[PDB]
């Protein structure tokens, strides 16, 4: 047809500002081609600054682009290739395979730029999710068609708390499991891929029934933007066309909304607080919307949030709260004294802890251990100042046994053996809320708290107990 | 299928006929669209907020009217939107369409409907900006609003045309207590009286799709739907949406007020719409004010709600209550849009996580939780009858002020601890689970006399649905007498010890 | 059965938008670009009669 | 009173001219000598519009605005005192140049390109705008018809849309 | 001939208005616009350039357009002044708001006035007696002066003003305003029934309180403005009519607000907390005028709203300089049971002088602080060690300044809907002979319990009494 060639004007940062002639200007969000010596640079669009004039987020490395550069309008977004043909592939934001496997044969390239599937929701948040980690299982539980935020900062263990996640999950899942990645460690990813790879979750002769999004933070602005949308096109290609239920995984759902206040910061806008971009929420709740249940499928999301500097009430951390049926907030707090996986127990939280869902007793039990952490928490003050002794036995007994509820949180996990030592242990939902209603009763009062660090089942507390009290004394 | 037929034949002749009477002359082009959001040269007659229609569909609203060239917020994506196209100004200032046919129907910002349950009946159409009742126009609030909750009515009293924030950190039961003032309302709304029912109409403005899903299957569920009304501004919808909602629903709710009826708003969220709004101004080129708020979120707040208000007997006795949230980073109420919002509502309720986790389940911060209306406003069986149900709040205050961090001074110390103790477990109600004032009353009666004699405070819980059960055997006269009368007599009180006597006996 | 049947009703107005594509490429292979044009320039003309 | 507003933003000279000329005569002899300064000024590509760039001292735009006055003075009116102005301001005139002739077409021949749903240019020189745009129009469908580009009627995929979408 | 304009942008509340004419509307002046919904007001406020003015919009800016015909009045905002404006609720324009009739006021004076003179600054240091005994024994109120009600949201504000209404209101004797800033509606609906069951305003016969309101429905230049028409007209009621008044403005602070709120589309840098440039200047331009002339005296009450209950941000912590007495209420204090919330300590009046209240009033007053500066330097040591390590008269300052702290609290007759407990009226030489007589530790057995919530010493005696019989 007839090509519609546009010209470079201004290169800021990671935006390119690209002039065309009359009535052939490039929608918001339009990919635009630069055969640039080293292949293709792909532009999106991001405003009509007028004039004929269209503002664009690149998708690669702007370096070597000269004002005036003649630029190929794609006549549409981002198209990325869906399918089981993806599966076991890797790719980045453009859409081209970076597994170098050869490229992908694929029927049907979706666009990365979708609209929500409006109300075509249910309500079918009533599935316990179990995923063999005993706090999750018992604090803030997991949905199978839900999404998890799992928040923390940096360090913390919300790389290794999601690889976990993966490992217990999507091993034994009926259905298809997307990774995006979104501006992570490359060698975290390359890991994981590994990982996934002796597993065989990964068979690269086989099924394969996992597809690998990649573009990692060492990518501009545009590409850690657009990752995650590329990622939902994949899921959501599985989630409608296929029937099957997907297990999404991002590593950072949060540097999305870093890359947008990034490109934000020259894209001409007045910056929202804390200097963030001020369509962050509009963002947010386009890409989580994106991730839904829907009448076809089901999607599990799985997210990772990164609080700066370890500040909850960070306005893309405070957004994001709100897309999401349950959290898992990881304190650094809890981290420096050891139990891990470091998640706050007292402020993971799911909409999943209700009595009909869950079914009163593990409720309850629940309840009780939240009520003896949110005391132990209350009395740490006067516990520093003055100590366990001004406390009377009532108010003692609890901080005991909250002490030792929380260092039974502690649970080995099969992806940190090489950090814990200790083998990992998949814990299961009945098992954990067993345990630790016995816990509760005060049945394993005179059991010391170490018994409960890096244990899974109340029969692993009782034999590290007798272990310590025979060989180690 | 005739109905798709004759509709898109009425609407297609409708096209034809505006097609064949427009003479649009001085309708505008697009300069420059940004993220979500125009600059149209033209439209030198537009007036300001008024809706228009973009070549591509995408309806918009003006906010900034600059010499030359106006900002087009745009009630939408801005995929369609280009360079040059043209935009059609609708002529009449934005609204939304209101009346009967809106209730058991869940729809947008600007009011289509979007639950796929048909098209929106509407008795008319009301602006989405309305000026709020003058002071005249307006009543003392004095009717209650029966939420069901025992902590929220017995010490902070919503009443018809009440303005109270449900102000808390994230997930500490904000919309929950939302959904038990919701779901309460079904006792008078299944019967006759339209001065006792009360029509509801909820606003989940920054939520997300799945939990208006949620939303709509809970009301559903409890044969809730049928009289209340869902305003959804999607977070994946355009900020504008979100911006509006509020006021659509206002004006939604307003139609009731104006006729003689009582509706509840519930503004859940609304820090959403305030951060929406931010960023339509930090758009719009409009500089901001604090924290890269803009200059009227204050402005904005309190224009939306002093537009609920109790209507005086001359201007129909309607009254349109407002039930506004607030989601606190970090526990931090003394925050620019906390203590914004506070100084705005009659009131505001306060829940916080430590409450939440310490076992309190309504999560009722009963020292920040205050209501501007204490004696008004509150069922009269409640409110002092016996004096001490009157000082209920300042007794709790006292039990804060002396809590176990103070000194057990003497046998009286002890029992007045003993007495907050009991009374602060008796406040813990479950989720779904409304309790009328005709219950609430015993209970909270039981609170002063035969608390102190409870076998450990784990055992309240399972006491208070035994002294419930025990006042439906045989004592169902009582009850009624309570919920018809409102007052309580002299008889009626020695009749409510005798029965408290009795029970506490077993 | 009655949400059955609305989701029926809502399978049908589906369906009728998948047929939809089919309606509009009726008229794009359809040399109607000079019948149209001439409606709209009555109609124009007519529009401006009463101006 | 000008007749049209330009609102500021660089087409504020333009509006001071021709205010100037309004307050006594040259509403047209300034106007075609500004139209043969753009004559010139294109006659010369390189050399007439490369020249309007910010980098450049004041002394060399004076000796420029010097080398536009030429050919028996064609600069008449008021358009010198707007390139020595400009000399001293921002220095790139066509924008402007483009506002007067705008201000001068609303001033005295009042014609525009619209016809809605028409994809045509109906321009038509005449200040009584009520019904000469339909004989425009009748004879730009009669005569002519080079492209009729319409792409796509709107009103049906409006419909169609709103239908599908119920 | 009318001077003419038309209106070039709609910027929000603002409206930018260009004239054809050489004589462009001075700053300040009205500016009116027709609508189909009424009439609109236009204030200057900047002159842009090339006969443009900056406006800022008395009502709302529904429907406008850009050419909207714009109609200069030839001054400022003009309200009306005199008798006719008691018992009648006044618009920011000067409009009725009641439907009453328009008003038959034969002088309509601008809301802009010059503030008096220094030479016409009589001051006096006469003692009010508002009956609330924190008020008549730590920040005296100076009849003639300038009293503050600084305070968070939902910490009494409103209830304390509408005490001092009630108490001090209706004994005045002369004409009162009372000016509602940026308020609730409903707040002032319940305020006018209040007056109108007190009898302070009959609607059939004498009102003598006049009633203005800009709540905060009302745009930001309403709410800007509507101080100042309050003003205007208490200004009028002490000068010309030479009487004294009594001007109640609640949260005056919703002024400084709306002027921060204007300037940052107004092309002004905002100040620090994100507050106008000239913050102080316009705030300082209203509350001076607010002051007692040798031609009359003006005992005004102003609330102040504190942001974030932080008594360091720029407004009140400014506004606390043109304020006389003061009074703070703060909400840990509140948030112990004492429901008039004023804290003890920052409550403080230039009265409280040994020559003004007498030798033995300063020296109760200063000893309740005393007491009350020890209870609070104690809080940490008693809160994370204990009382019992505290000495023997430390424990007995410390229980002494419980008991003065549970005295404060007194029942306010508009607080009934509240406390339930019909409201008292102490006098001035009750509080101070009650404080003292507890300050001499006559009372050191009565428990804490019966100094809660009480009017006198008379009444801490009969509570402990009745609590002491209910005990038995
Ligand atoms: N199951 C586990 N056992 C022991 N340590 C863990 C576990 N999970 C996470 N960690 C810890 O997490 C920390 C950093 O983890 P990671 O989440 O990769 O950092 P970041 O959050 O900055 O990406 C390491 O110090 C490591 O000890
Ligand atoms: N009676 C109750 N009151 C409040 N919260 C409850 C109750 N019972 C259970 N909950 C839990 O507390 C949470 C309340 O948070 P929610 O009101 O949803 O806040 P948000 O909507 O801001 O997340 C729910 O997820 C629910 O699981
Ligand atoms: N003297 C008092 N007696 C009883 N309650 C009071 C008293 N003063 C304040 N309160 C409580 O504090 C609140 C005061 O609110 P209000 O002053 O009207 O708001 P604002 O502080 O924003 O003006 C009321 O809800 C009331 O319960
Ligand atoms: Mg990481
Ligand atoms: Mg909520």
């Amino acid at each position: 047809s007839t090509p519609i060639t546009g010209k470079v004007t201004a290169v800021i940062g990671a935006i390119v500002d690209v002039h065309f002639e009359q009535s052939e200007l490039p929608a918001i969000l339009n990919a635009l081609e630069i055969k640039t010596p080293q292949g293709k640079l792909v532009l999106e669009v991001a405003q009509h600054l007028g004039e004929n004039t269209v503002r664009t987020i690149a998708m690669d490395g702007t370096e070597g682009l000269v004002r005036g550069e003649k630029v190929l309008d794609t006549g549409g977004p981002i198209s990325v290739p869906v399918g089981r043909e993806t599966l076991g592939r890797i790719i980045n934001v453009i859409g081209e395979p970076i597994d170098e496997r050869g490229p992908i044969k694929s029927k049907l390239r979706k666009p990365i730029h979708a609209d929500p599937p409006s109300f075509a929701e249910q309500s079918t948040s009533a599935e316990i999710l179990e995923t063999g980690i005993k706090v999750v299982d018992l604090l803030a539980p997991y949905a199978r068609g839900g999404k998890i935020g799992l928040f923390g900062g940096a360090g913390v263990g919300k790389t290794v708390f999601i690889q976990e996640l993966i490992n217990n999950i999507a091993k034994a899942h009926g259905g298809f499991s997307v990774f995006t990645g979104v501006g992570e460690r490359t060698r975290e990813g390359n890991d994981l891929y590994r990982e996934m790879k002796e597993t065989g979750v990964i068979n690269l002769e086989g099924e394969s029934k996992v597809a690998l999004v990649f573009g990692q933070m060492n990518e501009p602005p545009g590409a850690r933007a657009r990752v995650a949308l590329t990622g939902l096109t994949i899921a959501e290609y599985f989630r409608d066309e296929e029937g099957q239920d997907v297990l999404l995984f991002i590593d950072n759902i949060f540097r999305f909304t870093q890359a947008g206040s990034e490109v934000s910061a020259l894209l001409g806008r007045i910056p929202s607080a804390v200097g963030y971009q001020p369509t962050l929420a509009t963002d947010m709740g386009l890409l989580q919307e994106r991730i839904t249940t829907t009448k076809k499928g089901s999607v599990t999301s799985v997210q990772a949030v990164y609080v700066p500097a370890d500040d909850l009430t960070d306005p893309a951390p405070a957004t994001t709260f709100a897309h999401l049926d349950a959290t898992t907030v990881l304190s650094r707090g809890i981290s420096e004294l050891g139990i891990y996986p470091a998640v706050d127990p007292l402020d993971s939280k799911s909409r999943l802890l209700d009595a009909a869902v869950v079914g009163q007793e593990h409720y309850d039990v629940a309840s009780k251990v939240q009520e003896t952490l949110q005391t132990y928490k209350s009395l740490q003050d006067i516990i520093a100042i003055l100590g366990m002794d001004e406390l009377s036995e009532q108010d003692k007994l609890t901080v005991e046994r909250a002490r030792k509820i929380q260092r039974f949180l502690s649970q080995p996990f099969a992806v940190a053996e090489v950090f814990t030592g200790i083998p990992g242990k998949l814990v299961r939902l009945k098992d954990t809320v067993a345990s630790f209603k016995a816990v509760l009763e005060g049945k394993y009062d005179n059991i010391p708290e170490h018994a409960f660090y890096m244990v899974g089942g109340i029969e692993d507390v009782v034999a590290k107990a007798e272990k310590l009290a025979a060989e180690a004394n | 299928k005739a109905q798709p037929t004759e509709v898109s034949s009425i609407l297609e002749e409708r096209i034809k006929g505006v097609s064949d009477e427009a003479n649009l002359n001085e309708t505008g082009r697009v300069l420059a669209v940004g993220d979500g959001i125009a600059r149209v040269f033209g439209l030198n007659n537009i007036q300001a907020e008024e809706l228009v229609e973009f070549s591509s569909g995408v309806k918009g609203m003006a906010l900034n009217l600059e010499p030359g060239q106006v900002g087009i917020v745009l009630f939408g994506s801005d995929r369609l939107v280009k360079e040059g196209e043209l935009v059609k100004r609708t002529g009449n200032i934005v609204d939304v369409p209101v009346g009967p046919g809106l209730l058991g129907r869940v729809v947008d910002a600007l009011g289509n409907p979007i639950d796929g349950k048909g098209p929106i009946d509407a008795a008319g159409r009301s602006r989405a900006q309305v000026k709020a009742p003058g002071i005249l126009p307006r009543r003392s609030v004095h009717e209650p609003v029966q939420t069901g909750l025992k902590a929220v009515d017995a010490l902070v009293p919503i009443g018809r045309g009440q303005r109270e924030l449900i102000i808390g950190d994230r997930q500490t039961g904000k919309t929950a207590v939302a959904l038990d003032t919701i779901l309460n309302q079904k006792r008078w709304n299944n019967g006759s009286d339209e001065s006792k029912k009360l029509y509801c109409v909820y606003v989940a403005v920054g939520q997300k799709r799945s939990t208006v899903a949620q939303l709509v299957q809970t009301l559903e569920q409890h044969d809730a739907m049928k009289y209340s009304i869902i305003v959804a501004a999607t977070a994946s919808e355009a900020a504008p949406l979100q911006y509006l909602a509020p006021f659509t629903a206002a004006s939604i709710g307003e139609w009731f007020r104006d006729n003689g009826k009582h509706a509840l708003i519930v503004y859940d969220d609304l820090s959403k719409q305030a951060v929406a709004y931010r960023q339509l101004s930090l758009l719009l080129r409009r500089p901001p004010g604090r924290e890269a708020y803009p200059g009227d979120v204050f402005y904005l707040h309190s224009r939306l709600l002093e537009r609920a208000a109790k209507l005086s007997e001359k201007e129909g006795s309607g009254s349109l209550t407002a039930l506004p949230v607030i989601e606190t980073q970090g526990g931090d109420v003394s925050a620019y849009i906390p203590t914004n919002v506070i100084s705005i509502t009659d009131g505001q309720i306060f829940l916080e996580a430590e409450l939440f986790y310490k076992g309190i389940r309504p999560a009722i911060n009963v020292g920040l939780s205050v209501s501007r209306v204490g004696s008004a406003a509150q069922v009269k069986a409640l409110k002092q009858v016996a004096g001490s149900l009157k000082l209920f709040l300042a007794q709790y205050r006292e039990v804060a002020a002396f809590a176990q961090f103070g000194s057990d001074l003497d046998a009286s110390t002890k029992q007045t601890l003993v007495r907050g103790e009991r009374l602060t477990q008796l406040l813990k109600q479950n989720q779904y689970s409304p309790l009328a004032t005709e219950e609430q009353v015993p209970l909270i009666y039981a609170g002063v006399n035969g608390h102190l004699d409870g076998i450990e405070l784990s055992r309240i819980g399972e006491f208070e649905s035994s002294f419930l059960s025990y006042l439906k055997s045989n004592h169902n006269e009582l009850l009624t007498e309570i919920r018809e009368k409102g007052e309580l007599s002299k008889e009626l009180l020695a009749s409510l010890k005798s029965a408290t006597e009795s029970f506490v006996a077993t | 059965w009655v949400r059955y049947e609305a989701s029926l009703r809502q399978l049908e107005q589906r369906q009728l938008a998948k047929s939809v594509i089919s309606r509009v490429q009726s008229e794009l292979g359809n040399p109607k670009f000079q019948e149209k044009v001439l409606q709209q320039s009555i109609s124009e003309i007519e529009q401006l009669l009463s101006k | 009173p000008p007749p049209v507003r330009l609102f500021g933003v660089e087409g504020t000279y333009a509006t001071a001219l021709y205010q100037a000329a309004a307050k006594n005569s040259s509403i047209d002899a300034a106007f075609q000598s500004l139209q043969k300064v753009e004559s010139t000024v294109k006659k010369n590509p390189k050399l007439g519009h490369l020249l309007l760039n910010p980098a450049l001292s004041l002394k060399d735009r004076n000796s420029v605005i010097d080398a536009i006055v030429e050919t028996h003075k064609n600069l008449d009116g008021y358009v010198v005192n707007l390139l020595k102005v400009l000399s001293e301001n921002n220095r790139l005139g066509c924008f402007e140049k483009i506002a007067s002739d705008f201000g001068v077409l609303n001033d005295a021949h009042n014609g525009l390109l619209k016809g809605t749903v028409t994809s045509a240019e109906p321009l038509d020189p005449k200040s009584f705008k009520r019904i000469e745009k339909a004989l425009s129009a009748s004879k730009l469908v009669g005569q002519g018809k080079s492209l009729k580009l319409e792409n796509v009627v709107k009103p049906e995929i409006k419909g169609g849309l709103i239908v599908e979408l119920g």
